[PDB]
């Protein structure tokens, strides 16, 4: 659930 | 930005876009040749764009210059993400004026409760995609660590602080990251990460930049 704010974004399962 | 308000033309003057081809990550100018942005937006060849207001049409103030060298922090952590912070010397030093100007660096850590203002081109919607074209502005409070660590269980390092609204609606999003969090007029944060965005006890998560004020000088001294 973890989610970066990039673009595009890296977003984890956690 | 979610939530936000347009800022107005170069109202913030240090806020700056980097971009590949498009605008993907922002940062904030802390001398004529520096740029801080988020670890996570590394990558070869960024262009840093100045002065800019509508990121899709030159309107005249911009400065565009390459980036020399961009500088992860050395302990940056591209899991946990802690140590979020990169740094990005300019090729040729800016030409600072009313439109591009430099922020502070902190000289404390800023307190929770303490009202800060976020900036930066990312999406508008936090569920689908809308890219404004102009600058967007959110002032929004430092949440306590209680509050962070009660959010983000086991995910708040001691180099990380959140801001927002536990409520939603209002927050950064995909294509802020790296871009300023200001408040009282000193650089307190970067953009960094949250559990989606502007979404229900999820607030934003952001890098605390008083803790790397030395490593920024020695940087900055040693390039
Ligand atoms: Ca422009």
């Amino acid at each position: 659930g973890r989610g970066t704010k990039s673009i595009p974004p890296i977003a984890f399962p956690d | 930005i979610v939530g936000g308000y347009t800022c107005g033309a170069n109202t913030v003057p240090y806020q700056v876009s980097l971009n590949s081809g498009y605008h993907f990550c922002g940062g904030s100018l802390i001398n004529s040749q520096w740029v801080v942005s988020a670890a996570h937006c590394y990558k070869s060849g960024i262009q840093v764009r100045l002065g800019e207001d509508n990121i899709n049409v030159v309107e005249g103030n911009e400065q565009f210059i390459s980036a020399s060298k961009s500088i992860v922090h050395p302990s940056y952590n591209s899991n946990t993400l802690n140590n979020d912070i990169m740094l990005i010397k300019l090729k040729s030093a800016a030409s600072l004026n009313s439109r591009v100007a430099s922020i502070s660096l902190p000289t404390s850590c800023a307190s929770a409760g303490t009202q800060c203002l976020i900036s930066g081109w990312g999406n508008t919607k936090s569920s689908g995609t809308s890219y404004p074209d102009v600058l967007k502005c959110l002032k929004a409070p430092i949440l306590s660590d209680s509050s962070c660590k009660s959010a983000y269980p086991g995910q708040i390092t001691s180099n990380m602080f959140c801001a927002g609204y536990l409520e939603g609606g209002k927050d950064s999003c995909q294509g802020d990251s790296g871009g300023p969090v200001v408040c009282s007029g000193k650089l307190q944060g970067i953009v960094s990460w949250g559990s989606g965005c502007a979404q229900k006890n999820k607030p934003g998560v952001y890098t605390k930049v008083c803790n790397y004020v030395s490593w920024i000088k020695q940087t900055i001294a040693s390039n």
